[PDB]
């Protein structure tokens, strides 16, 4: 099967430079008329997926002249000359030349600023919930960049695995940072057998992990 | 110019089959193939298949060949999508497109939800520090199927506000929590509304 | 009848 091979997969961009995406075919989409069915597409988030570009190089309507394509046969690029925070999103190329259509797996586009460590905030359970058989502690990590963190759940010093899930928010177009929610759940009776409640938090930014924590008890 | 509109949310258990309906109109609805993609959460964009509603004839996505079919009806100018043995990497987007044509013509979107779970209002929890710059927030738990919006203080706060994406917890309802940042420098309400189970929360959050 | 109808692809 004709195979869509785009790249790279992540692009973060400084505000106001170019940025190119390339998309590379396992055979030719020359077609046969002169016409070549290469697309390319963006979704921007919370959006529908809009079409870019037809045939190569061709803007559709409402595209601005910031974004052009070029290339031919087997090897494609889309170029934005200026990146500005409306262009945040992911780009796919569209082959319609050959059995099935194909979409590339996609470039996510983010806006690059310098490193920022996260600001590490810890909530116990409101006693609310406690009243119902569960305990859920939420970490969150504020404004930080670039987007990879992790968080270490520790309770009376036990790494705790496979009882948390985590969140994270899109890009904020303003700061151009993001945030992340962490979620710790545990039955009650666990939750009253056990004194400090801790989470570590590693990033980019940060010499050291950061750490935050409270008592159950003196809560 | 054509305009299509796609048939509403659906919540389908594991194993069952989903029909989603996408309706045309315009001029000439039959000279366009209508073509059906979708997203699933974090995923990239997949392509299904298409049909020619001229003469009905389909082509599908060799992934998906065996579970789905494209159909059409001709007096409704209307053609459906029914993807059989739903598993829960089917929840997603699911969208109908003119993609071969100038412009690109879509339907607004269709939401599928693969799940055992019945409807159910979130419970809403505070989020407080234990004991410059503070932050608290809101823990709505338990709520299926999405989605719910947050808001702060109705609408008259909007500074360093972060609403996560919801997960999906072992149980199958989901969760989300949603933080502001205040200085220590009064009173802050998360508005929460899921409509799916017409239930509304105002919580009061201090310090 | 209708113009570029067919510009995205012929599958």
């Amino acid at each position: 099967d004709v195979v869509m091979t785009q790249s790279p997969l992540s692009l973060p961009v400084t505000l106001g430079q170019p940025a190119s995406i390339s998309c590379k075919s396992s055979q030719s989409l020359l077609y046969s008329d002169a016409k070549t069915y290469l697309n390319w597409f963006q979704q921007r988030p919370g959006q529908s997926p809009r079409r870019l570009i037809y045939q190569i190089s061709r803007l559709d309507p409402g595209v601005p002249d910031r974004f052009s394509g070029s290339g031919s046969g087997t090897d494609f690029t889309l170029k934005i000359s200026r990146v500005e925070a409306e262009d945040v999103g992911v780009y796919y190329c569209l082959q319609g030349t050959h059995y099935p259509v194909l979409f590339g797996q996609g470039t996510r586009l983010e806006i690059k600023r310098t490193v920022a460590a996260p600001s590490v905030f810890i909530f116990p359970p409101s006693d609310e919930q406690l009243k119902s058989g569960t305990a859920s502690v939420v970490c969150l990590l504020n404004n930080f960049y670039p987007r990879e963190a992790k968080v270490q759940w520790k309770v009376d010093n036990a790494l705790q695995s496979g009882n948390s899930q985590e969140s994270v928010t899109e890009q904020d177009s303003k700061d151009s940072t993001y945030s992340l929610s962490s979620t710790l759940t545990l039955s009650k009776a666990d939750y009253e057998k056990h004194k400090v409640y801790a989470c570590e938090v590693t990033h980019q930014g940060l010499s050291s992990p950061v750490t935050k924590s409270f008592n159950r008890g003196e809560c | 110019q054509v305009q299509l509109v796609q048939s509403g949310a659906e919540v389908k258990k594991p194993g069952a089959s989903v029909k989603v309906s996408c309706k045309a109109s315009g001029y000439y609805t039959e000279a366009y193939y209508i073509h059906w993609v979708r997203q699933a959460p974090g995923q990239g964009l997949e392509w299904m298949g298409r049909i020619d509603p001229a003469t009905g004839n389909t082509k599908y996505a060799p992934r998906l060949q065996d579970r789905v079919t494209m159909t059409r009806d001709t007096s409704t100018s209307t053609v459906y999508m029914e993807l059989s043995s739903l598993r829960s990497e089917d929840t997603a987007v699911y969208y109908c497109a003119s993609l071969y044509s100038l412009p690109v013509y879509w339907g607004q979107g269709t939401t599928v939800t693969v799940s055992s779970a019945s409807t159910k209002g979130p419970s809403v929890f505070p989020l407080a520090p234990c004991s410059s710059t503070a932050a608290l927030g809101c823990l709505v738990k338990d709520y299926f199927p999405e989605p719910v919006t947050v808001s702060w203080n109705s609408g008259a706060l909007t500074s360093g506000v972060h609403t996560f994406p919801a997960v999906l917890q072992s149980s199958g309802l989901y969760s989300l929590s949603s933080v502001v940042t205040v200085p220590s420098s009064q009173t802050y309400t998360c508005n929460v509304d899921h409509k799916p189970s017409n239930t509304k929360v105002d919580k009061t959050v201090e310090r | 009848a209708i113009i570029g109808l067919m510009v995205g692809g012929v599958v």
